[PDB]
DNA sequence: TCTCGCTGACCTCTCGAT
RNA sequence: AUCGAGAGG
């Protein structure tokens, strides 16, 4: 489908067994898969997100929801800040934050901002932070915390239908919808929740 | 042959008497539908700005949020030009949860404003009658088997 | 009366209990009345009628 | 973002058929998900050992009555269907019960064998009225796992259906649990009901390793 | 105009007696 | 086959 959707299907599966491995990789991949997004911004123009610039055809409430749709990645930093100057007329793009070498990003075409006027402009800086799963800006409480997405995984989904083979007709096929950012192939994802998942229980495996 | 083009089940999509459509949700999936749609005041996951209808997907499955808590969603929706071609629409809508998850397999060139309601049976039959309008035969077809399918689904859920 | 009766079981007296998705694991949203009622099987088996 | 593992920290016996299962160091997210996974994997694929066939000398068929007997052929079948023995020799042996006089038969009343095991001898197969009856069955038990109906692939032989499954429930939960100075953490307390045949820790251990014999799939390209 | 015959009022299964 | 007595949809 893409680079960032894949199927991958297992007919012989046991009766019982589709509603298992799909829950548990589905659970995995949604609450525990680790990554680095961006958590925290300041913006010199707005103080606060109520208030809204001047001068910027988005909103703070559009900057920050497009902040959430960056796709990041750190080499070796658990916090790292990105800065962002941008001048003239045209749309605020990810490839206009200043290059760093740990930090590296999937699509540079990402629109945050768009300018309207050539008299203002803005400078921000945000900040990026490696974890697991996603936690929403209201649990973790000028300041702008927005809602980091360190998990990959874009959409997970799993449907469990009945697959006959010879003279055995109870066994279930298990079909996957997996979704990524582009961070890292969703089936590479799906082999990391794997790898957690038999990791986890390997204290009990004889 | 005959059966093939005349009596086969995709092709009986309206009514002969009237234009109605007779394949509808009904009983489970009209529950899930109306279970999905609806809102509820001071819902868990109130009032978060979400990128998209998988988000709001993915914070349902984690329990992060609520069905039917009233969130701000970027919906991307097709309305059909004068020569016939899609042409998208973005913008952030006042919407639920289920809405936005529910959004997901309605099909593209169909407004918004069908699924941003309480879906009753009504609603439903409407909303298919308009798919079969603007889309066509095929399209209506895979569009009644998903609502099926999320009505199941998520009246299931619902409990 | 059966409000009582359930009382004295130990039971919820509104008949409605805290159900688990078998498949999944998840609590199902609203409590689900649970409990025993007497069913009957029919002379109208299908294998008499295929 | 090493993550921890869990270990078996406690398992108790409430009962010879009741345990109690305890996984204390977990991530959070972790328990519900290696509860649910267990609780299935344990109800369904668990192995165990239940009576196949039955032989009686003089029964014909199930649906017939023995003289001195108080209980019906097929009745007598269902007691021994609900019979619950341990074989660690092979799968399949047989079992010979004989007894003569007024009294209960239970399940002592099988002759005794080195690698077959009853939990519970106690349990009532058939009852005899008059002194001058006697009760002479051969049993049949072998190993297997799930529900095999005995219409599923001579005369005098009474084929039973095997409910090989030693598990009889499954119920988890996730409370918190204090490791080092992190309250993140949960324990997993997985609660089973058995008839006896399997060993708590043991059926554990064998619901880890098909997980993880189901996940090497995934886990390879 | 009013009595006065003549007309009309889906599918499936089980059983026994002629 | 037909009739009588039921029954299900
Ligand atoms: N021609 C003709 N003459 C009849 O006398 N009957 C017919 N058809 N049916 C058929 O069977 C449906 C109702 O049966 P039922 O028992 O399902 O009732 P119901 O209300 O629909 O549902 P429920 O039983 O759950 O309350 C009905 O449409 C029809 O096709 C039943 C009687």
């Amino acid at each position: 489908v893409s680079s960032t959707h894949a199927k991958v299907t297992l007919e012989p599966l046991e009766r019982g067994f589709g509603h298992t491995l799909g829950n548990a990789l589905r659970r995995i991949l949604l609450s525990s898969m680790p990554g680095c997004a961006v958590t925290e911004v300041e913006i010199d123009g707005v103080l606060h997100e109520y208030s809204t610039k001047e001068g910027v055809q988005e909103d703070i409430l559009e900057i920050l929801l497009n902040l959430k749709g960056l796709a990041v990645r750190v080499q070796g930093k658990d916090e790292v800040i990105l800065t962002l100057n941008k001048s003239g007329i045209g749309p605020v793009t990810a490839a206009d934050i200043t290059h760093d070498g740990d930090v590296e990003i999937v699509k540079p075409q990402h629109v945050i901002c768009h300018l309207t006027d050539e008299n203002a402009s803005i400078s921000m800086r945000i900040k990026v932070q490696r974890g697991r799963g996603y936690v929403p800006a209201s649990t973790r409480i000028g300041r702008l915390l927005v809602d980091a997405c360190y998990s990959p995984v874009e959409r997970i989904a799993y449907n469990v239908e009945a697959a006959r083979v010879e003279q055995r007709t109870d066994l279930d096929k298990l079909v996957i919808e997996m979704e990524t950012n582009g961070t890292i192939d969703p089936e590479e994802a799906i082999r990391r929740a794997a790898t957690i998942l038999a990791e986890q229980l390997e204290a009990f495996v004889d | 042959l005959e059966a093939r083009a005349l009596m086969m089940s995709t092709n009986n999509i309206l009514s002969p008497a009237n234009g109605e459509p007779i394949i509808v949700p009904s009983q489970d999936v009209v529950l899930g539908l109306y279970y999905m749609t609806r809102d509820c005041v001071n819902a868990k996951g109130e009032g978060m700005v979400l990128t998209g209808p998988k988000e709001a997907e993915r914070l349902y499955r984690s329990g992060l949020a609520s069905l039917h808590a009233r969130v701000k969603v970027r919906i991307t929706e097709y309305e059909k030009d004068a020569n016939g071609e899609l042409v998208a629409k973005t913008s952030l809508k006042d919407t639920t949860v289920g809405r936005a998850i529910l959004w997901m397999i309605v099909p593209k060139g169909l407004p918004y404003s069908i699924v941003n309601q309480a879906l009753g049976k009504k609603a439903i039959s409407k909303m298919l009658n308009t798919c079969y309008r603007i889309l066509g035969l095929k399209p209506t077809v895979i569009f009644a088997d998903q609502i099926m399918y999320t009505g199941f689904a998520y009246a299931a859920r619902s409990g | 009366e059966i409000k009582e009766l359930l009382k004295l079981g130990d039971l919820p007296t509104s008949g409605q209990i805290r159900l688990y998705d078998g498949r999944t694991g998840e609590q199902f949203e609203r409590p689900v009345t649970v409990g025993y009622m007497y069913m009957l099987k029919l002379n109208h088996l299908v294998d008499d009628k295929m």
